[PDB]
RNA sequence: CCACAAGUCGAGCAGGUACGAAAGUAGGUCUUAGUGAUCCGGUGGUUCUGUAUGGAAGGGCCAUCGCUCAACGGAUAAAAG
RNA sequence: UUCUAACUCUGUCCCGUGAUCCGGGACGAGGACCGUGUCUGGUGGGUAGUUUGACUGGGGCGGUCUCCUCCUAAAGAGUAA
RNA sequence: AUAGCACUCUGCAAACACGAAAGUGGACGUAUAGGGUGUGAUGCCUGCCCGGUGCUGGAAGGUUAAUUGAUGGGGUUAGCG
RNA sequence: GAACCCACUGUCGUUGAAAAGCCAGGGGAUGACUUGUGGAUAGGGGUGAAAGGCUAAUCAAGCCUGGUGAUAGCUGGUUCU
RNA sequence: UAUAAUGGGUCAGCGACUUAUAUUCAGUAGCGAGGUUAACCGUAUAGGGGAGCCGUAGAGAAAUCGAGUCUUAAUAGGGCG
RNA sequence: CUCCGGGGAGGCGGCAAAUAUCCUUUGAUCCGGAGAUGUCUGAAUGGGGGAACCCACCUACUUUAAGGUAGGUAUUGCAACAUGAAUACAUAGUGUUGCAAGGCGAACGAGGGGAAGUGAAACAUCUCAGUACCCUUAGGAAAAGAAAUCAAUUGAGAUUCC
């Protein structure tokens, strides 16, 4: 399923707008990806399915924090 | 349930003391060719006429 | 992104020096591969402070 | 005059004018056709209002601008077989 | 123009394994392209909701739809095709 | 409908089709093959038009969407009169 | 040219023996043939040598339940003195 | 409409202007420049509960004023009281 | 069927009445409470399957012929232990034990998705309406709840309902 495993994102739902205001619906994805982080302390490759804005938040608290924080939370990785 | 007002009607009419007033229409836009009698006769407030003021009655109740 | 080097590089600096890479150039390089670590205030404390000498006596 | 919305004639009062020596005449042209309601928006004024207070924005009031809405009391802003 | 580290392989080999799925490991061919998310212009009867006026000696075709003057209008007003 | 004929597309992870994706058919096939379209054994044959619409190739000359944000104008805020 | 599969003409039947038949003639009958058992394709979908044909005696969008007591400027009806 | 315009083979039973809320007018009863409670408490149709509502003053878009008020230069004129 | 308590002239359930046996003052029938037994299917859980059927394995006691009896043998999640690739440590994987879950059922709560008829005297903005319907899931209720909230005579003090 499309979601991200760092910040839980998953597709919404809202309305395409036209100019005489006719509304339909439709679904916002988010940017999802498979990527592979290099672990030290496991020394191995860890593919992870998630988005930009969680390579942002990996970039920022680095991968072991991260990863721990995923184990804690119940993934398995 | 409770009767509902017809807002359009509250936004053109208020109620006097024995009946209701109104606005004249024919002075919004086209004004160049009309004569200044009919631009100052046309200016101010009138009555609701006898015979519409049922109508007026059904569609704001509360005033 | 902030990293410290660990190592020399042609251009980026040589053995501590703080430099901003592409963001992609750390994550997909030069952290993986060693040559240098993001300059978060612990990881660039404790390089200063601990293992400054070792990696210099690391010359190759 | 008129179902309504509207339409038409008008003595006379106050102010400032033009033409007459003066009494006086003049509120468009001999008259009856030359036209478009409401909503929305633009412009000039405004002793009105201003979401705690002072302002401002926005709103209201007077003047005025934008429809061959001619299927001309004008279904919606926009519609053939 | 080169490179390889993100990334592609419905290419070979090794293991889970007794397996033309899948996962991991090695190699090889590509490679900052292709492809995907958000936004944005164009095309869009493929599909979907609709519309396509009234009068009328039946309906259609034709004509007309608002305003002014005369006659019909029977010496006050008004009076249809 | 048919055997025959002709046009067009497809270099293989093919084009095309189903599906929301994964994937599946095409095909465990590879331009002597696969899909779409028209005509319709065979004999003799199949004239002119590229102005219009479509398709194919080129041109880089005019128009600009998101994006970016020069300059200008305005409200309020300090101090002076 | 029998079996088997079809349905070209005529009579009868039309509250039938039968919600599609009987009788007398008629066409294919080694093939693009006929047929048993068990499977796959589901409704804006399926399948179709193509008739808008078939999809349980129902098809220019199957059936059942629910929204639902849909709306109907139309037709009918509306009870003693 | 005797109509050859519609409906009824006959009998018995069933079969169609309701209910809740708000408002307006009339009749009737209580009180009266005053009238009245709501939710709620309450061994509960009692008693308590005055928050609230209608009436007692209009004019003006509004500020505002007030038996007056709007318009205006105007104590004129005029509109609503 | 057993036990405890109640009760004292009848009773062997009904459609469905009858004869016959019969049980009962050493106390029946009947009423209340606690136990024993409880075939097969069905989440069904040893494998399969066209529900109430077919087939199989392990352990222990009996057995002499080709049987009986008593148990155990599903999946997923978590924990402990053992074993254990590519690959040297490892890791993946594999296995045993212990615990927990699945399913059903009226309405009410919460969450994910989400129409159209109709009205506007046509209709697309709007309405119908976050309604109908599908899906996930808790409790006896749920949810919300203790101000980065309102108010403006400079005051009131968490949520919920009328």
């Amino acid at each position: 399923s499309k979601v991200c495993q760092v910040t839980g994102k998953r597709p919404v739902v809202g309305n395409n707008v036209s100019h005489a205001n006719n509304k339909t619906k439709r679904r916002f994805e988010p940017n999802l990806h498979h990527h592979r982080f290099w672990l030290e302390s496991e020394k191995r490759f860890v593919r992870l399915r998630l988005t930009t804005k969680g390579m942002r938040i990996i970039d920022k608290l680095g991968i072991e924090k991260v990863v721990a924080d995923l184990r804690a939370q119940g993934q398995k990785i | 349930a409770k009767l509902k007002t017809r807002r359009g009607a509250a936004k053109r009419f208020k109620a006097t003391a024995n009946g209701f007033k109104r606005k004249q229409a024919f002075k919004r836009h086209i004004l160049t060719k009309k004569s200044a009698k009919r631009i100052r006769q046309l200016r101010g407030c009138v009555m609701v006429h006898v015979s519409d003021v049922a109508s007026v009655r059904r569609m704001c109740p509360y005033i | 992104m902030d990293v410290i080097l660990l190592q020399r590089i042609k251009n980026l600096g040589k053995l501590g020096d703080k430099v901003s890479v592409k963001a992609g150039y750390g994550r997909n390089f030069l952290i993986p591969q060693g040559k240098a670590v993001a300059a978060t205030e612990a990881n660039t404390a404790a390089f200063e402070a601990r293992r400054a000498e070792l990696e210099k006596q690391e010359a190759e």
